[PDB]
C-alpha cells in the first residue's frame, strides 16, 4: 500500500496547460501516474485530477473506486499539500491513530518512500 | 479414535513445503471461485 | 430514484435456481449478494443422518459378514442420504433398511415413513455378498450448520454410532454483478444469484430463509443502550 | 468459462476491476476483451479470486 | 439451540463519531452484518455537497486570486470542506453568495443566509483577504450521495464556473471489528463493533439508521417472482 505505481503510457510528454494534460488522460494518451511536465515541473495527472481536502476524503475516493491506494494524488494533510498515494497517507494515520499523537507520528515516519 | 484434521496438525506436500493448521474456517468465508467453489487450503506465497 | 427493481426467478428442477434482481445501484450487486450467500452457506435449516444403529455391530470400526463395505464406508454412503421432511413440525425420523443379499442396497430400499421423502434413491450404500444381511436403523434429525458427531453424541440404542451431521442443504452459492444500464446512467448493478441445493430444500425456499435471516438480524439494531 | 457463457453469464463486474489492476502489473495484454485477458490469467495458473 | 437475541450498545460522544457494539451474534454474523452497512454507510446516506464554485476574475481552477494567500485550489478544498444542512425535504439545490472585502478572514459564517438552509460548520476558514482584496463568489450545493468526482458530474451554472468533487457522503469513514465471544459453552460467537465518523450534519446513531433501512428495503426486493 505504500509503494505508488509508475506508468509509460505517456511519459516524458510535455504540455503547456494543467488542462491540456487532463484532456489528453480523457482520450488515454497518456497514463494517470505518467511523469510529464506541464509548463516546467514534473508532475503527474493524478496530481492535478485529484486534489483531495483530507485523507477521510481520499480514502473515500478509494473505497468508491475512483482511485487505487498506489496511485499518486494530491492530499491535504496536517496543514501541507502533499503529492502522495493514499495508501502512504493511510500509512501516516495508521501510526497517527496507533500512538494517539498525529503531529509526533507524522515526525516518526518516512512518507516519500 | 477416528481423527480428523485439528488446529495443530502437520500437513505438507511432496515438495518440502510443511506446516501446522493454524485455522479452520467455515465456507462462507474462504476465497471462492466466481462459479462458487471455495478453495480448500490456503498456502503463504512467502514460502516459495 | 430507481424504481422497485424486478425479480426474476428462473428454476431447474429442485436443486437449483437462479435468482435476478435488476437495476440496482452500483455496488449494491456485493452489498446484497454477499450477505445472503454467507447466511446461505451458513444458516439454511436442513436435515441430516445422526446416528445409524445395525443389528450385530458395535462400533463403526468393523466389518459386517456378506457385506463388501465396512461400517465407516457405510456410515460416509449415509452422510450423502438426502431426507426431505414434508411436516414443518417434523424433527427427527428414524428410517428402517432390512436387506439381505445378493442385492446392492441403495436409498430407496429403506422403508417408507409418512411426511419423509428421500431425494437420492440411487444412492449407494452397502453391497450385500450371498449370505449377508443388513438390518439398520438410521436416524434423521433436522437442524442447522455442521455437528461433529463428538458434540451431539446423539445415540437411541446402546450400540447406536453418533453420525457427524451437515444439515446444510445448500451445496454452492454463486452471485454474478453484470453491467446494467437504465435511462442515461450506465454504472448500475445486475445482480444474479446461483444457488444450487440437495433438493430437500428449494433453492427458492432457501433465499427466502436466507432473506429473512438477514431482516431479523437486521432489527437486532434497535433499542439502543 | 466456455460453460459460463453457455449459462448466460457474461464477465463480472469484479473480474473487470481485477482485470484493470492486471494490466497495470504487466499480466494481461491492453487493448483485449475480457474473455482474452481472463484466459491469459488462466495460462498463468491465475483467476479472479 | 438458536442464540438469544444480541444486545445493541452504542457510545456516542459529540455529533461526529459513535460505536455501536451488538454482541452475542451468530458464527460469522459479525462480517455478514458489518461489511454491507460500511458500503451502504459510504456510499448511501442522503447529504450535501459543493458541487460547483464562480470566482469572479478567475478563468481556471490552478490560478490564483491577488488579494488573499489561498490560491483557487486551496478555497476550492476549503469549500469541499463545507457542511450545510437543509431544513426543507423538498428543496434541491441552492445557491450561496460571498462578498468579502479585505482585509478579513473569510469564514463559512460570512455565507449570506438562504431560507432553510443550514451551515452545520460556520467557523470552517475559506480564505485570508489582505487589504484591498476582493472576494465575490456564488457556489452550487446539490443534494445526493456518495463520492461524486468533479469531471464525473462537470456542473457549470455559468460561464468560467469550476466544477468540484462533490463529498455527498456526510460519513467520512467507517471501521468495523469483529471479536470473538463466548456465551457459557458456545465459543465460536461474533462481537461486532461498529465506528462511525460523520461530518456532523447527520449523528452517526442516525446514519446507522438510514443504513439498516436501505439495506431493509433491498431485502424487500426479492419478492413478486418475474
Ligand atoms: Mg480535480
Ligand atoms: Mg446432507
Amino acid at each position: 500500500i505504500t509503494q505508488v505505481r509508475k506508468e509509460k503510457k505517456g511519459a516524458g510528454l510535455e504540455f503547456a496547460t494543467p488542462e491540456e494534460a487532463l484532456a489528453a488522460h480523457e482520450r488515454g494518451e497518456v497514463a494517470l501516474n505518467a511523469p510529464i511536465k506541464v509548463a516546467g515541473r514534473e508532475t503527474s495527472v493524478g496530481r492535478l485530477k485529484y486534489v483531495f481536502a483530507n485523507p477521510d476524503e481520499a480514502l473515500l475516493a478509494v473505497a468508491h473506486g475512483i482511485v487505487d491506494l498506489q496511485d499518486v494524488v494530491t492530499v491535504r494533510y496536517m496543514g501541507k499539500r502533499l503529492e502522495t498515494s493514499p495508501g502512504r497517507i493511510l500509512f501516516a494515520r495508521i501510526v497517527a491513530e496507533a500512538v494517539e499523537d498525529e503531529k509526533v507520528a507524522w515526525e516518526l515516519i518516512q512518507l516519500d518512500v | 479414535q477416528k481423527r480428523k484434521l485439528q488446529v495443530g496438525d502437520k500437513l505438507a506436500n511432496r515438495h518440502g513445503n510443511k506446516g501446522v493448521v493454524a485455522k479452520i474456517l467455515p465456507v462462507e468465508d474462504m476465497p471462492h471461485l466466481p462459479d462458487g467453489t471455495p478453495v480448500d487450503v490456503i498456502l503463504n506465497p512467502l514460502g516459495v | 430514484k430507481l424504481k422497485a427493481p424486478v425479480f426474476t426467478v428462473r428454476t431447474q428442477g429442485r436443486e437449483y435456481g437462479e435468482f435476478v434482481l435488476e437495476p440496482l445501484e452500483r455496488g449494491f450487486g456485493v452489498t446484497l449478494g454477499n450477505p445472503l450467500r454467507r447466511i446461505l452457506l451458513s444458516s439454511i435449516p436442513g436435515t441430516a443422518v445422526t446416528s445409524v444403529y445395525i443389528e450385530d455391530v458395535l462400533h463403526e470400526f468393523s466389518t459386517i459378514p456378506g457385506v463388501k463395505e465396512d461400517v465407516v464406508e457405510i456410515i460416509l454412503n449415509l452422510k450423502e442420504l438426502v431426507v426431505r421432511f414434508l411436516n414443518p413440525s417434523l424433527q427427527t425420523v428414524t428410517l428402517l433398511l432390512k436387506a439381505e443379499g445378493p442385492k446392492e442396497v441403495k436409498a430407496r430400499d429403506f422403508l417408507p415413513v409418512a411426511d419423509v421423502e428421500i431425494m437420492n434413491p440411487d444412492l449407494h450404500i452397502a453391497t450385500l455378498e450371498e449370505g449377508g444381511r443388513l438390518n439398520m436403523e438410521v436416524r434423521v434429525d433436522r437442524g442447522v450448520g455442521y455437528v461433529p458427531a463428538e458434540k451431539h453424541g446423539i445415540k437411541d440404542r446402546i450400540n447406536a454410532i453418533p453420525v457427524d451431521a451437515v444439515f446444510s442443504p445448500v451445496r454452492r452459492v454463486a452471485f454474478q454483478v453484470e453491467d446494467t444500464r437504465l435511462g442515461q446512467r450506465t454504472d448500475l448493478d445486475k445482480l444474479t444469484l446461483r444457488i444450487w441445493t440437495d433438493g430437500s430444500v428449494t433453492p427458492l425456499e432457501a433465499l427466502n430463509q436466507a432473506v429473512e435471516i438477514l431482516r431479523e438480524h437486521l432489527t437486532y439494531f434497535s433499542n439502543p443502550q | 468459462f466456455g460453460k459460463r457463457k453457455g449459462e448466460g453469464f457474461g464477465v463480472d463486474k469484479r473480474e473487470v476491476e481485477v482485470l484493470r489492476r492486471a494490466e497495470k502489473l504487466g499480466l494481461v495484454t491492453p487493448g483485449k476483451t475480457p474473455e482474452e485477458q481472463l484466459k491469459e490469467l488462466f495460462l498463468q495458473g491465475k483467476v479472479v479470486l
